[PDB]
């Protein structure tokens, strides 16, 4: 058998501010018990969001949420509320349980400075391979999810309540085994 | 221009 | 919209792999242009592990690839395959200027969808051993996350993809 690539922990290299451990441990804590929260503090009329696929409690509840007003479907700010009112309720473990998550991060060039005082802004991309539980109290169905969710964070617009916002939101819901 | 501050 | 890139661009990507070949020369390094611009080298991590060129990513895709002794696949059977299972991909900034000719600033509003930087997630399976086309017969399976930050490749758009779009951050995982 040939040998698959070596597998390191998480690789964070964000900036001083720390922003990706203030950004996530808020991120997952909310998602978890106080969701909608989440948009106002970080999304703004630019976000972008993606849920993708690569029995399944999120699988029936985007079917439904698509046919309304591996499997994709994106979203503009106008919808993501709604659409995070329909994904499953969620208990991710505590992100100090270091080998549970895959986290990679780092700065990069070349956003757009939202002030338009200057040319181009630094980015931060983050890249998370998890676990959750997922329940739908309703359909009794219960299991543990694998997923990817990956977040662009830049400089936030003015009057925002925090200096960085979201840019782009893209969860990849795969594995779904049921318990 | 940078919000995250400089990698370490 | 921009799948049409997207796909493009992935489309070259696992094929170069799958064929064994390299895929360095869709990083920005290897981009005269984007290089005299003074741009830095593409951010790479693969699977935690900073990678400091493209030409060391393809090496280590080699080395993963490689058969050692004592056993041996049947002949028949693929060492590595990459299947894509699906691909989504966000606009992160529509009005990208970084070592643009100022001609293309000016044709190309961003509206336009050209001036594009993208990032791009894409997920499926790593088969070791199968049969080129089996889903079943692997030795091993895992499942990979590949996301990249795309940038707009300004030699080859002034006149699809694995040249339109050109790679500056690249993270890949696999387990």
């Amino acid at each position: 058998s040939p040998t698959p690539l070596p597998q390191l922990p998480s690789n964070v290299r964000d900036g001083e501010n720390n922003v990706a451990s203030t950004f996530l441990q808020a991120f997952f804590q909310l998602w978890d018990h106080d969701r909608l929260t989440l948009i106002p503090q970080f999304y703004d009329s630019e976000t972008t969001f993606s849920v993708v696929f690569a029995q399944d409690p999120a699988s029936s509840s985007c079917s439904k949420f698509s046919r309304n007003l591996l499997q994709r479907l994106f979203v503009g700010s106008n919808l993501i509320a709604d659409l995070w009112k329909v994904l499953p309720a969620t208990r991710h473990p505590s992100l100090d349980q270091t080998s549970q998550w895959l986290i990679d991060c780092h700065t990069f060039p070349h956003l757009a400075d939202p002030t338009g005082m200057a040319p181009y802004a630094m980015g931060l991309m983050i890249n998370v391979n998890g676990q959750c539980e997922e329940a739908d109290i309703s359909q009794n169905l219960y299991g543990t999810r694998t997923f990817s969710r990956c977040f662009i964070l830049g400089p936030s617009k003015p009057g925002a309540p925090h200096p960085y916002r979201v840019l782009s939101d893209q969860l990849t819901l795969h594995t779904w085994k049921p318990q | 221009s940078s919000v995250f501050g400089a990698p370490a | 919209s921009r799948r049409y890139a997207a796909k493009s661009f992935v489309e070259w990507y696992y094929r170069q792999i799958n064929e064994n070949k390299p895929v360095a020369s869709g990083y920005v390094n290897n981009n005269a242009t984007y290089t005299k611009a003074g741009h830095p080298p593409a951010d790479i991590t693969i699977n935690g592990r900073v990678v400091a060129t493209p030409e060391e990513w393809d090496t280590m895709l080699k080395e993963q690839r490689a058969q050692h002794n004592t056993s041996t696949l049947p002949i028949g059977r693929k060492p590595v395959r990459y299947d894509v299972d699906c691909f989504d991909v966000h606009v992160i900034n529509a009005d990208y200027r970084f070592a643009a000719p100022q001609r293309m600033i000016e044709q190309h509003a961003p509206t336009d969808g050209v001036r594009m930087m993208m990032a791009l997630t894409v997920s499926g399976s790593v088969y070791f051993g199968a049969s080129p086309r089996s889903t079943d017969d692997y030795v091993i399976k895992q499942h990979f996350n590949d996301v990249f930050i795309l940038v707009p490749n300004w030699d080859v758009l002034e006149k699809r993809s694995g040249r339109k779009y050109l790679i500056a951050s690249h993270k890949y995982r696999a387990y």
